[PDB]
């Protein structure tokens, strides 16, 4: 059982990573050849903060047009959101406003967002510097991380701290 | 000149170590059966080997094989199949009992399998456990008998546990919103609790582990077709909303999968269909583009299984529509290519074959003894 139960949303363009960074967060497991997510998707994981058990609720989305859920109004009570972005393809690095903007119109005003550069372990092939990412984080109130779902760095400090950010929140 | 046999002379046994052999008189074999099988409950056996009853059966098979008394031979196991046979047939709702002899049934299957004499069994066994076989009978056609009964027993095993899940499977998976932001009952931690009941019981008896996955790719597969068939008769249910609420309640079902290193048993690949149910019902349904992804995506959905729900599919805010008819169409124009069944609904009763592994164990027969418990001190040990 849980003391806390934290609703947490994956949004980004396709191919970013989401469904990876979920596996490697709640079962540690990383999949080259990912089938694309259809509509919404789920895994759970319960960790430990201020000594609490805190039980985060991951609702893995879509980011293929063809593949999105009829409609939005389900990022209603999320408590967090991931907005996901790979470092090797600055397109889906532009496409986080509009991702961003969506979210704002259906989310809770309250929400806190990560903004997460996944992909890290390309650093040969990177299109997104990390400090324009981190400015952009900064100008629209979103908490930055870089993460690769691949080699695993980062992966747990980006769902450990955003899970600990809301905790302070609505504690 | 004479001789009567006189110190007059007898023929005495010679003194050796427990050899693993269990020697009865055949006046109190009705007692054995009685004791070891009839009146026999699983739970006295805790706190010993899983399937001590199908060892402590193959030493007494032993025994009489050494005697060369093919008579002791045919009334054990007769008597004995016959006996588990009566035991079920009384418990015939018993998911325990009947797991326990499942179980006992497949070890004293393997138990006549390694210790045959045929050399292709036997690859396995140490110099010690080769010579624990059986010297003068070749018990092939009991072996016969024996699989057949196992799967006798499997089938009621299953016949049980979906017995208990069915009133259980509706409710839980479509009638029960338990995540936020969508908007006798039976929850969906109750079946994952009767579930864990099952296992847990399975596990403690040394079910073969091939048979318990195989149990619950088989239940799954209930879950699957009782879920995805009421479905297919309700527009109440057909909405985005339970997409989502139903692929949480199938993801729940995985990682409980997970959790138990159920996750191979083939259990989530007979739930495609109901996956695929849920994501049809979450996804556009106006365009030629939206009906070309249907079609690609709804792989294991009959062409009549997506026209039914895209008939039923009805919105629950007024600012969505319901699927037209030209939609409909278009569907039923692109799904030309296939061959599906005649039937809009699974079968929910669908069995899939059972496969019985061979599972020789490095139990030796010459350490394993009775439990005073078991009341089998007529028994002798050779
Ligand atoms: N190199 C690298 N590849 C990744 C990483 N995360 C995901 N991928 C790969 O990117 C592809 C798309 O990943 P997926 O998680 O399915 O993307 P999603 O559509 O955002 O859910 C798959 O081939 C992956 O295995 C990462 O951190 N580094
Ligand atoms: F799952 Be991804 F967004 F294709
Ligand atoms: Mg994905």
């Amino acid at each position: 059982e849980y003391d806390y139960l934290f609703k947490v949303v994956l949004i980004g363009d396709s191919g970013v990573g989401k469904s990876n960074l979920l596996s490697r967060f709640t079962r540690n497991e990383f999949n080259l050849e990912s089938k694309s997510t259809i509509g919404v998707e789920f895994a759970t994981r319960s960790i430990q903060v201020d000594g609490k058990t805190i039980k985060a609720q991951i609702w893995d989305t879509a980011g293929q047009e063809r593949y999105r859920a009829i409609t939005s109004a389900y990022y209603r009570g999320a408590v967090g959101a991931l907005l996901v972005y790979d470092i090797a393809k600055h397109l889906t690095y532009e496409n986080v406003e509009r991702w961003l903007k969506e979210l704002r119109d259906h989310a809770d005003s309250n929400i806190v967002i990560m903004l997460v550069g996944n992909k890290s372990d390309l650093r040969h092939l990177r299109a997104v510097p990390t400090d324009e990412a981190r400015a952009f984080a900064e100008k629209n109130g979103l908490s930055f991380i870089e993460t690769s779902a691949l080699d695993s760095t980062n992966v747990e400090a980006a769902f450990q701290t955003i899970l600990t950010e809301i905790y302070r929140i609505v504690s | 000149l004479y001789f009567q046999g006189a110190m007059q002379v007898t023929v005495q046994r010679k003194e050796k170590d427990f050899q693993g052999m269990l020697e009865y008189h055949k006046e109190d074999e009705a007692l054995l059966i009685r004791n070891l099988v009839t009146d026999l409950k699983p739970q006295m056996l805790s706190g010993t080997v899983p399937c001590l009853p199908a060892y402590i059966l193959y030493m007494c098979i032993r025994h009489a094989d050494y005697t060369n008394d093919d008579l002791k031979v045919h009334s054990l196991l007769t008597s004995t199949i016959n006996g588990i046979k009566k035991v079920l047939k009384k418990h015939n709702d018993d998911f325990e009992m009947t797991s326990f002899w499942l179980s006992n049934t497949c070890r004293l299957l393997h138990c006549l399998k390694q210790y045959s004499g045929d050399e292709g069994f036997m690859t396995q066994n140490t110099a010690k456990q080769n010579e624990h076989c059986l010297k003068n009978f070749d018990l092939t056609e009991y072996r016969q008998v024996l699989s057949d009964l196992s799967i006798q027993i499997y089938q009621q095993l299953i016949k049980i546990a979906e017995g208990v899940l069915q009133p259980m499977i509706v409710s839980a998976m479509l009638e029960n919103e338990s995540i936020q932001g969508l908007s006798n009952s039976y929850c969906l931690e109750a079946i994952i609790r009767q579930m864990n009941a099952f296992h847990t019981v399975m596990c403690d008896q040394g079910l073969d582990p091939e048979i318990i996955l195989q149990v619950f790719k088989q239940l799954f597969y209930m879950i699957n077709a009782v879920t995805l068939n009421n479905l297919l008769l309700r527009k109440d249910v057909c909405s985005w909303s339970t997409g989502m609420q139903l692929r949480y309640n199938i993801s729940q079902l995985e990682e409980w999968l997970r959790g138990r290193n159920l996750h191979q048993s083939g259990a989530v690949q007979t739930m495609e269909p109901l996956i695929q149910a849920a994501q049809l019902l979450q996804l556009k349904k106006k365009t030629q583009e939206d009906a070309e992804a249907i079609c690609s995506l709804c792989t294991s959905l009959s062409t009549q299984q997506i026209v039914k729900i895209l008939n039923l599919y009805t919105p629950l805010n007024e600012f969505e529509e319901r699927v037209t008819v030209a939609f409909i169409r278009t569907i039923q124009a692109q799904l030309q290519e296939r061959n599906d069944p005649q039937q809009l609904l699974l079968d929910a009763k669908h069995m899939f074959p059972v496969l019985f592994p061979f599972n020789p164990s490095s139990l030796t027969m010459d350490s394993i003894h009775i439990p005073a418990c078991l009341n089998l001190e007529f028994l002798n040990e050779v």
